[PDB]
């Protein structure tokens, strides 16, 4: 019926300030299908924000990647928001850099 | 070595938004290949993975077909659930399917699946014998009754046995410069403070494919297991992975912890040590 | 039982008609069709259906609405009707891929409709010669002027029918531009027709016009009725 | 989604071997079927060949292979008997559920007597005086009745007939006309044996 | 080729 879904925030290429990289969001375990899932630096939502299509494991589980271009700064931030019928309050998520 | 083509199909009601969205996506050694959506520019069949372009229109138009032909079955399956299960057409429900076979190295037939599930739950499968059915609440009864006597094992045995195998190889045929190709994992381990004097290592997987793959940190010689933290391996975007394992250890102990690394594309498995 | 049920089974009708052949169905197969029959191209789809509420064209539409209400029932529909819709139509169900077809239906769009007639039937007494010469007898039967070509012919010795003896033609030829005739032969021994205990009674069905249906000015109504020429056995000298 | 019997009519003496040629077009391996029509009936199953094996077992002598190499599912048998002369359907079923079929074959099934004697008749309806009736009976089916080109004379094809008596397979071939004065000799213009309406004498 | 289900 509902399985909340599991975040992951990070890069694709080991972090590195003033060289540019790529920040997925993997989403997983979740159900039904429709889940809400925003991208952000700041706290002021990301815009181009690139998304697969969505899938599911064997266990019937959803799962879909959101990825944004970007280029880390030691001081800003980036972290994951995603909503769904299941978890009462929206979740969001802060990319802890080195996980 | 074994292999297989998997189906996974799927259609979510829309009541409201329109009618239900139906995807058809196949795999071959959980490698997506080729996918339909029906709400996509124009639904149809299209290669994902690019060696499908091996194929030509007839292909793609027969299976967009196919699909278009499925896509209505399962909306009435939609319906005919509601029935079983007697419930108000106003939320939204969820249909999903395993399809597949498995083969071995000798092309003999290891295993025939089809999995029915409804909004995330186990409805009706064929067993083993690929003849009978497994049910899982009154609703799969009447499905299977219904299901059964149409001679429906029959034909779908067909598929598994052989259709399913035929492609299956043929698909191969073409993918396998790709399919089975191998990326090496690189690792290194990284080391964090923490109070009380004790720290966490943790060991780091990147830049690999496949991604089945096991990791571990050891007694100096023990299954260092017990206490540790993984984390489901991950997509990176380039179609390699990650992964990293780790856990607490007291200061002047780190160099006496060693990471051990297990991925089919390493002559030998890696040992990580700080 | 395993099959599936269409009716009505004939029927006829002039131009701009609407009729709703039925069917039910006996073994909860989802899918449905409706095919129709015509020499030169075999059976052609028209209508099929996965079950209530479906309904998605076929390769020849125009013309035709088909209706899947329930599982069971599943029908076609022709609003505005047309001689060139008139043939043989059969529903059929398939669990999969391994289709039942029902008996079938026979549907003539005529333009005018009192441009039909009942049969005209008449028993031939078989050939004393031929009795003579292979000591079997042959009651001929031929049926004339009908021009609803649905009709239906059975031997009725004292009572019962048989099918033993029998050669009932094909379908009927066409008589004249409006009318076709039927002829059927049945063979006894010659033993058998010289005994006049016997009853010999050629029948036809002849499917005409419905009851709630307009005949007009005072001739008899063409509707559905049986049409027989009996004859009787005698004995030699 | 297609599909191809070459022949609409095939014709074979009874107890021999049967060749019914189907073909078809399709960018996979469309499943395959082959029913018969018979008289006043509906099409009736007699195989499906899903994949597979290519050659199957259906019921009575009949059997179809597949042929990816030459596309064809021809459904044979070996001694053909008389109750199987009918029309038979080739299908296929591939994009979608419903079957796709073939303009079918009417093959026949000439059933032989081993003493034939081809005789004529007349009958007539006691009933209307001047009906006649020719009948033309118990002739070898390698013949071909002569048909007609003159209106108020028809002659409906061989029908075969058989009794509750062993070798009883008969033949019927009907022939009339409303031409004044017209003795069956003339119509049964070259056949054999035309005995007359003349009651032998008692 | 993926196969072609049948209702439920």
């Amino acid at each position: 019926i509902q399985k909340t879904p599991q975040i992951q925030v990070y890069s694709r290429h080991p972090p590195e300030n003033g060289k540019p990289n790529i920040l997925n969001c993997y989403v997983t375990q979740f159900h039904p299908p429709h889940i809400e899932i925003q991208m952000l630096k700041n706290g002021k939502k990301i815009p181009k924000v690139e998304m697969s299509d969505m899938s599911f494991s064997k266990d019937w589980s959803f799962y879909i990647l959101a990825h944004t271009e970007f280029t880390p700064t030691e001081t800003d931030t980036y972290a994951c928001r995603v909503k769904h019928d299941s978890m009462a309050e929206p979740k969001t998520v802060y990319w802890d850099r080195d996980m | 070595g074994p292999h297989s083509l998997r189906y996974f199909v799927t259609a979510v009601s829309r009541p409201g938004l329109g009618e239900p969205r139906y995807m058809e996506v196949g795999y071959v050694d959980d490698t997506e290949f080729v996918r339909f959506d029906s709400d996509a520019e124009n639904p149809r069949y299209e290669p994902r993975a690019r060696w499908m372009e091996q194929e030509g229109p007839e292909y793609w138009e027969r299976e967009t077909q196919k699909a278009k032909g499925n896509e209505q079955s399962f909306r009435v399956d939609l319906r005919t659930l509601l029935g079983y299960y007697n419930q108000s057409k106003g939320g939204s429900h969820t249909i999903q399917v395993i399809s597949g076979c498995e083969v071995g190295s000798d092309g003999r037939l290891l295993r025939g699946y089809q999995q029915y599930a409804y909004d995330g739950c186990d409805y009706i499968a064929l067993n083993e014998d690929l003849k009978t059915w497994t049910a899982a609440d009154m609703a799969a009864l009447i499905t299977k009754h219904k299901w059964e006597q149409a001679g429906e094992a029959e034909r779908l045995r067909a598929y598994l046995e052989g259709t399913c195998v035929e492609w299956l190889r043929r698909y191969l045929k073409n993918g396998n410069a790709t399919l089975l190709r191998t990326d090496s994992p690189k690792a290194h381990v990284t080391h964090h403070s923490r109070p009380e004097d004790k720290v966490t290592l943790r060991c780091w997987a990147l830049g690999f494919y496949p991604a089945d793959i096991t990791l571990t940190w050891q007694l100096n010689g023990e299954e260092l297991i017990q206490d540790m933290e993984l984390v489901e391996t991950r997509p990176a975007g380039d179609g390699t992975f990650q992964k990293w394992a780790s856990v607490v250890v007291p200061l002047g102990k780190e160099q006496y912890y060693t990471c051990h690394v297990y991925h089919q594309g390493l002559p030998e498995p890696l040992t990580l040590r700080w | 039982e395993a099959a599936v049920t269409q009716s009505p089974r004939n029927k006829v009708a002039v131009t701009g008609g609407k009729v709703t052949l039925s069917c039910n169905q006996t073994n909860n197969h989802n899918n449905m069709y409706w095919y129709r029959q015509d020499t030169g191209h075999g059976l052609r789809l028209i209508h099929y259906s996965y079950g209530a509420g479906s309904t998605e064209k076929g390769d020849i539409p125009d013309g035709y609405k088909a209706s899947r209400p329930s599982q069971e029932n599943f029908s076609l529909i022709l609003e505005l009707a047309t001689p060139s819709q008139t043939s043989v139509y059969f529903c059929a169900s398939g669990g999969g891929g391994t289709l039942y077809f029902g008996a079938g239906t026979r549907l003539s769009v005529l333009e005018d409709l009192r441009n039909v007639t009942p049969p005209k039937v008449s028993l031939f007494e078989p050939s004393k010669a031929e009795i003579a010469n292979k000591q079997k007898a042959t009651l001929v039967c031929l049926a004339r002027g009908f021009f609803p070509d649905h009709v239906e012919l059975s031997w009725w010795v004292n009572g019962k029918e048989v099918h033993s003896g029998v050669s009932t033609d094909p379908q009927a030829y066409k008589e004249s531009n409006y009318s076709y005739c039927l002829s059927s032969r049945l063979r006894v021994s010659a033993t058998f027709w010289h005994n006049p205990r016997n009853h010999f009674r050629c029948q036809v069905q002849f499917h005409g016009l419905s009851e709630e249906d307009k005949w007009p000015e005072g001739s008899p109504k063409p509707v559905t009725q049986n049409i027989s020429a009996e004859a009787w056995g005698r004995a030699d000298c | 989604q297609s599909v191809t019997q070459p022949d609409a009519r095939v014709t074979v003496s009874e107890g021999a071997s049967l060749q019914l040629r189907c073909k078809y077009s399709y960018s996979a391996t469309p499943y395959l079927f082959w029913y018969v029509q018979y008289p006043r009936q509906g099409l009736q199953l007699l195989l499906k060949y899903y994949s597979g094996d290519p050659v199957v077992q259906g019921v009575n002598g009949f059997e179809a292979e597949f042929s990816k190499s030459n596309s064809s599912f021809h459904l044979r048998k070996a001694s053909v008997h008389w109750s199987d002369s009918a029309v038979y359907f080739c299908a296929v079923s591939g994009f979608a559920s419903a079957l796709t079929f073939g303009s079918g074959t009417k093959v026949i099934v000439l059933p032989y007597i081993q003493n034939p004697e081809p005789a004529v008749y007349a009958l007539k309806d006691p009933r209307s005086q001047d009906s006649t009736l020719c009948l033309f009976t118990d002739f070898d089916s390698q013949i071909n009745v002569p048909k007609t080109m003159e209106s108020g004379t028809f002659i409906t094809d061989a029908t075969v007939l058989d009794m509750k008596a062993m070798d009883s397979k008969s033949n019927g071939a009907i022939a009339w006309s409303n031409q004044t004065s017209f003795t069956c000799q003339d119509i049964f213009k070259e056949t054999n044996a035309t005995y007359p309406s003349s009651d032998v004498p008692c | 080729s993926i196969y072609r289900y049948y209702g439920l």
